[PDB]
């Protein structure tokens, strides 16, 4: 693994010597298997906007 | 001493008022023909490769 670059918001390594199939699977992971934080429910008393 | 008919005329004239015609220019448009869409001068990438 080699990585060219990696400010804050940005990496890019090389991941030399891997299959499509895993380089794949890390890929779709981080698109939608890593968990975050985000509003799911929204409470509102007033809204005159 | 009444009135009598006299003899047939022997010609008519008939009077109008007319204009002329000019010169062909023919000037079609001010800035004329369809003037096609064109490149931005330079431009250069606006887009790169990651690595």
């Amino acid at each position: 693994v080699d990585v060219v670059h990696m400010d804050e918001n940005s990496l890019e390594f090389d991941m030399v010597g891997i299959d499509a199939a895993i380089a794949n699977a890390f890929r779709r992971i981080l698109l939608a298997e890593v968990p975050t934080m985000a509003v799911e429910k929204v409470l509102v008393y007033n809204n005159t906007s | 001493g009444g009135l009598t008919c006299a003899s047939a005329p022997q010609g008519t004239l008939r009077i109008l008022e007319g204009p002329q015609q000019s010169l062909s220019g023919s000037p079609l448009q001010p800035i004329p023909a369809s003037p096609p869409p064109q490149i931005p001068p330079g431009l250069r990438p606006r887009f790169c490769a990651f690595g």
